[PDB]
């Protein structure tokens, strides 16, 4: 198949290089190269094929080569609407192999703050008993959250952790909270406070 | 242009045989050197390449899977039918159709892709209940309602408030999977406190697996 | 391969201009008259053929070759006035697993005749044992597949062929080229071009009786006498420009610088004056 | 012209780096010789030599043979950046420091 | 299968006829010559894996 790097940095304005290695190359002479661009939640689109050339409708921001075997893509100008994974495909004796990833994180953007929305439950589950209290919090840019969902006990979470990076269009990463409150318990909780810990400001 | 739209039942039991089609316009088949083919994405993986159709009738598929995938062309329709048997829990991910235009050109225009989430699970009722903006999201800045459409296994649920206008201010957050091997969505609004109490808002769930668009607004209580 | 396709063009204009503004066709190796000066030359029947074969057997189209192509599938005579274009054909002619339907002839008992298409297929018995339908060891299926897929580089690709083979001879030319036309001047030595027939003199009415089916006439030798106007459909006479030999009657430099000149061939009205026999 | 000690690779032709797509490109049909020397000996100085600069921020890639010496402030985002040198705003030219 | 041994067969009159006789080969296909034209080219040094 063809190997990919894992991750790439890139500082705003600089140019990097990706790497589409042989591998036990059964390609032969590796003539025809695409590369795309797949962002999270959307369908992947060609950036360059034949990377002699360009298909119409991309910017001179891309261009391609092959030395000997091995085909880089050199993205110059880097800017936040840029972090997508990218593929190298070619034509094997048999199938075309689409190579492995590679995330682009384009690093030197401010820490952003999450703020916290908890949103009241309306009256009609609480009679269907389906106490379901939301503190959906977004808008941060590390990415690495820990609500603390406690009604002045025990903080805990039981189902908050959930992984989401949504690369949006403010490149800012969110969060999904969900609270298991019991129905019958939530007589005795008296409002259920919110406290999210952000990165570096723990607080 | 080339629209390469996808159709076909995303959720299905298992150990059966997908009909995923792939509905092209913009271009004729017959041209010499394109061909239509079809792509697998898998949860947090790479591409793979399943099958892939020409203009002379010819039928390549990967050398992995030949047992099941039987591709077909109707071009009387235009509609590119992609058929595999012997589901397993492993060939769930979102599945695309892109146009080969030549040898040069790999795909070069793509679809927007189909989740086929089959594993053990059949269909699940969403519950819609909207959250009412009260006192505590009005006096927290933006009083931000959201439907709480949950308890459903298919992945693929839109939602839009007050669909055909009001395209931004929905957040859109994909679901979480609790312990009850379900999904849950909690897509609230942007609109600010201005006027929301004398309108009506509601999210347009489409949950299409099940079949069901329950639309239904809320009204401000009071903690 | 085997089935070359063959469709004569005749009665029209070819401006060979628009091939040049087209994909690449870094194959234009006309063994003929000229790639470049082609434009201004009237032909009488072109035949274009075409074909598709790999890319180290192009060479094999020039007139005169071995190898397998140029001797069982496709030969070219040793007296072929024509152009050969090719050009690499690996973007719509392969695809995955190699393309199967292009297929060529390798066994064959004798060697291709020129401009010979052998559509026929029968299993060639290579010795003792005769085969009805069946093949082994003498008996084999003459019409291989090609293979092309798109992982080779360039030697074995899918090589677009097309032959145009040209005949130039004494015949009603009916594939000219874009070249304009002007107004006919009889009475005066002039340059004159019909037909690609270039040639200067002075062109009369003949009273040659011409057949309705013959156009050019020759004298003992093999030069152009008289040329049937293409467009009018009149004869006329090529008689050549005024020439004639120079003499210079000196009587000497020591003595004077006066001379004269003595025009051989000449009667006084197409050069004192003096007329001598 | 005057490079660092880790860029003298770049300079061959078909070669990606910093001073081949801002600085300096040699075009892949390059039909001559490349020379280069060490010269710390006449151009290193103390607390670093800020005579000799290089292109760090470029729209687009340089061209073969081409002698760009502009001075514009790279702009980014969508601000209009006319002078200032803000977070996303920053000077085209860095000074090498040749200690 | 990684111990063959090859025959470097050479100065002789190499006749392909006597290759008939013996049970039906399944595979008699010759990668880059013509089997009908083997009988007629001279060769150096023929090699023979087994």
């Amino acid at each position: 198949a063809l190997t990919q790097p894992a991750s790439v940095s890139g500082s705003p304005g600089l140019s990097i290089t990706i790497s589409c290695t042989a591998t036990s190359s059964d390609v032969g002479a590796y003539n025809y190269v695409s590369w795309y661009q797949q962002h999270p939640g959307q369908a992947p689109k060609l950036m360059i094929y034949d990377v002699s050339k360009r298909p119409s409708g991309v910017s001179n921001r891309f261009s391609g080569s092959k030395s000997a075997n091995t085909a880089s893509l050199t993205i110059s100008g880097l800017q936040a609407e840029d972090e997508a994974d990218y593929y190298c495909s070619s034509y094997t004796t048999t199938s075309v192999v689409f190579g492995g990833g590679t995330k682009l994180t384009v690093l030197g953007q401010p820490k952003a703050a999450p703020s916290v929305t908890l949103f009241p439950p309306s009256s009609e589950e609480l009679q269907a008993n389906k106490a379901t209290l939301v503190c959906l919090i977004s808008d941060f840019y590390p990415g690495a959250v820990t609500v603390a969902w406690k009604a002045d006990s025990s903080p805990v979470k039981a189902g908050v952790e959930t992984t989401t990076p949504s690369k949006q269009s403010n490149n800012k990463y969110a969060a999904s909270s969900y609270l298991s409150l019991t129905p019958e318990q939530w007589k005795s909780h008296r409002s259920y406070s919110c406290q999210v810990t952000h990165e570096g400001s723990t607080v | 242009q080339v629209t390469l739209r996808e159709s076909g039942p995303t959720l299905v039991k298992p150990k059966q045989t997908l009909t995923l089609t792939c509905t092209f316009s913009g271009f004729s088949l017959s041209t010499p050197g394109g061909g239509v083919g079809w792509i697998r994405q898998p949860p947090g993986k790479a591409l793979e390449w399943l099958a892939l159709i020409y203009w002379d009738d010819d039928k390549r598929y990967s050398p992995s899977l030949k047992s099941s995938l039987t591709i077909t062309k109707d071009t009387s329709k235009n509609q590119v039918v992609l058929t595999m048997t012997n589901m397993d829990p492993v060939d769930t991910a979102t599945y695309y159709c892109a146009r080969l235009t030549a040898a040069d050109t790999i795909f070069d225009c793509w679809g927007q892709g189909t989740l086929v989430t089959v594993s053990s699970a059949s269909t699940k009722g969403p519950s819609v209940f909207p959250l009412a903006p009260s006192s505590k999201s009005t006096s927290g800045g933006t009083a931000a309602l959201g439907c709480l459409v949950k308890d459903y296994f298919p992945e693929p649920v839109t939602v839009s408030w007050n669909s055909g206008a009001l395209t931004s201010g929905v957040h859109t957050f994909p679901a979480v999977l609790q312990s009850s091997g379900l999904y849950s969505l909690s897509s609230v609004v942007t609109v600010p406190s201005s006027s929301l109490g004398t309108q009506t808002y509601i999210c347009n769930v489409n949950h299409k697996p099940s079949n069901t668009k329950v639309d239904k607004r809320v009204e401000p209580k009071s903690c | 391969v085997y089935a070359w396709n063959r469709k004569r063009i005749s009665n029209c204009v070819a401006d060979y201009s628009v091939l040049y503004n087209l994909a690449p066709f870094f194959t234009f190796k006309c063994y003929g008259v000229s790639p470049t000066k082609l434009n201004d030359l009237c032909f009488t029947n072109v035949y274009a053929d075409s074909f598709v074969i790999r890319g180290d057997e192009v060479r094999q189209i020039a007139p005169g070759q071995t190898g397998n192509i140029a001797d069982y599938n496709y030969k070219l005579p040793d007296d072929f006035t024509g152009c050969v274009i090719a050009w690499n054909s690996n973007k719509l002619d392969s695809k995955v697993s190699g393309n199967y339907n292009y297929l060529y002839r390798l066994f064959r008992k004798s060697n291709l005749k020129p401009f010979e298409r052998d559509i026929s297929t029968e299993i060639y018995q290579a010795g003792n044992k005769p085969c009805n339908g069946v093949a082994g060891f003498n008996c084999y299926f003459p019409l291989r597949s090609y293979s092309f897929r798109p992982t080779y580089g360039v030697g074995h690709q899918p090589y677009r062929v097309v032959v145009l083979s040209f005949e130039l001879l004494h015949a009603p030319a009916t594939v000219c080229g874009p070249k304009k036309s002007t107004n006919l001047v009889k009475n005066k030595c002039v340059n004159f071009n019909f037909n690609g027939l270039k040639g200067t003199g002075v062109l009369t009415e003949s009273n040659k009786k011409f057949l309705p089916f013959q156009q050019f006439g020759r004298d003992i030798a093999d030069t152009t006498d008289a040329v049937r106007d293409p467009q009018t459909l009149e004869i006329l006479d090529i008689t050549p420009c005024s020439f004639g030999g120079v003499s210079v009657i000196t009587p000497g430099t020591n003595t004077s610088n006066q001379v004269a000149v003595l025009y051989q061939g000449v009667n006084c009205t197409e050069v004192n004056v003096f007329q001598t026999r």
